[PDB]
């Protein structure tokens, strides 16, 4: 996701002279002209912010042009993209040959390569905007490369799911470390409020796994959606009220954190259990409350980001139109 | 021994050993002249490191690596 990074070069100044009259604008200038919308560093550069440390302007010793050079520390923000990853929009601009391929409409540019193993994948068509998740595989981000490289196949909500054990209390300190995240996911959440409400419930329904017509909406101040079924008639928790429990110092961060199939990914909600009442798909992972924690809210933001971008790209009730093929496609492969 | 045979004076261009990149030896073969170790000792004591740019890296082999 969008964050902040440091890096550090060497810039070559052909006209020293004329180039330290502005050494702060020129510096800046040779900075966005060289590295913004390029991958650097395993990171794909969007701007810079500034520059935090650099040199004097050194003249080269090796060779016998009066060029200099300059040693620059400059932060920027970049875009890096994990595993499992969900991109709204994404063009087909080729699908044939048995291979699929896609490029990202958003702020982080990206080739994904779609296989034809799937038939879902098969299905969609050229110059049409499919929903897309990154494989599991790490996405490349090649040096010089315009766009980043990936693999990724069409969104389909997997009835697999994971359950979390906790060892270890809430870890203490640390919770400013998840209120870090926790900023980012409340401005996911003002961002989706202005949005219609129509339009979030039409792509969440779309994308639930248990679709549920019944339009009945569980409403919580920050979040409002679709509910959708319950098991065990258990009682799912807000994370952010959790986290805000971090003043408490008491969070009750052993019992294993789960998150169900049916219970909305966009919303805090998760599932606490003392035991390992949810059903283990795998035999639950002995995970820090720290790796826990920051997975799930990982998983909201990833969906949150993924569902502003739906609505936003999808704005367009003919586009929708064109693309009810694709979401007749994750209607089919939906089950309840 | 005649000097119209002795002189020899070669300009930027001409031809350059396969292996080394370095102009060709001698008057014959059309290439370069020699600054041996011993020119490169004195030009050292000199102190001219511009001149040993200019000479063993311009005009003989130079590259960015």
């Amino acid at each position: 996701m969008i964050d902040q990074k440091i890096f550090e070069t060497t810039l070559n100044i052909d006209d020293p002279t004329n180039f330290c009259t502005n050494v702060e604008a020129h510096l800046l200038k040779e900075l966005e002209n060289i590295y913004v919308g390029k991958c650097f560093k395993n990171s794909f550069i969007l701007n810079i912010t500034g520059v935090i440390q650099r040199s004097p302007c050194f003249i080269m010793r090796t060779n016998n042009s009066g060029r200099g050079y300059m040693h620059v520390r400059f932060s920027a923000v970049v875009s890096y993209l994990n595993a499992f990853d969900l991109i709204a929009a994404v063009k087909i601009i080729k699908n044939d040959s048995n291979i699929i391929l896609g490029e990202s409409l958003l702020t982080e540019p990206v080739t994904i390569v779609i296989p034809s193993s799937e038939s879902q994948n098969n299905v969609a068509e050229v110059g049409q905007i499919v929903p897309v998740q990154l494989a599991n595989s790490s996405v490349y981000y090649i040096p010089g490369r315009q766009q980043a490289s990936a693999t990724g196949s069409i969104f389909i909500p997997k009835h697999t799911f994971s359950v979390y054990h906790v060892q270890e209390e809430l870890t203490q300190e640390q919770a400013l470390n998840l209120t870090k995240l926790v900023n980012i996911i409340e401005m996911l959440l003002e961002s989706r409020s202005k949005k219609d409400f129509k339009q979030i419930c039409f792509f969440e329904k779309l994308y639930y796994t248990y679709s549920i017509s019944s339009d009945e909406i569980l409403d919580l101040k920050i979040w409002k959606g679709p509910k959708g079924k319950e098991m065990s008639r258990l009682k799912p928790c807000n994370v952010l009220s959790f986290l805000y429990d971090a003043l408490k110092n008491k969070s009750s961060s052993l019992g294993f954190w789960a998150r169900p199939p049916n219970l909305l990914k966009s919303s805090p909600l998760a599932y606490q259990q003392d035991q390992n009442s949810f059903n283990a798909t795998e035999l639950p992972i002995i995970c820090s409350a720290e790796v826990m924690f920051v997975t799930l809210l990982k998983e909201i933001i990833n969906y949150l980001q993924f569902m502003n971008d739906l609505c936003d790209t999808f704005n367009n009730e003919q586009l929708i139109k064109r693309h009810e093929n694709i979401w007749m496609l994750i209607e089919q492969r939906k089950i309840g | 021994k005649f000097v119209l045979d002795d002189r020899y004076a070669v300009a930027s261009y001409g031809p350059t050993d396969a292996l080394t990149g370095q102009p060709l030896d001698g008057k014959r073969s059309h290439g370069g002249l020699r600054l041996g170790e011993m020119e490169h000792w004195v030009l050292t004591a000199q102190g001219a490191m511009q001149t040993i740019i200019e000479k063993s890296h311009d005009d003989s082999d130079g590259c960015i690596s």
